């Protein structure tokens, strides 16, 4: 969760927006990019 | 023979000689079962 100090006015337009951005796929947009982005291992076969 | 590597392949020759031979001796090293009617034909 995003702080503040406790009074300060940008409390609730900070809320506010991260309630729109979650609205917004920008969160799950960011959260599946960046993860899994570029996973080295695994980004089965037959043998004798 | 690719399913199978070449070590197998070696050991299973192995195996199989030894199975034989001690088939064989098994089978005919005592004289006290086979002595009447000389009686197996391993």
């Amino acid at each position: 969760g995003i702080a503040t100090p406790k009074g300060s006015s940008l409390g609730t337009p900070v809320n506010l927006a991260v309630l729109k951005l979650s609205e917004q796929g920008v969160l799950d947009k960011l959260k599946n990019k960046w993860w899994y982005d570029k996973g080295e291992c695994g980004a089965e076969k037959t043998s004798a | 023979l690719d399913p199978l590597a070449y070590e197998i392949w070696m050991c299973i020759v192995f195996a199989y000689i030894g199975v034989s031979v001690v088939l064989f001796l098994v089978s005919r090293f005592s004289p006290y079962e086979w002595h009447s009617e000389e009686s197996n034909e391993f």
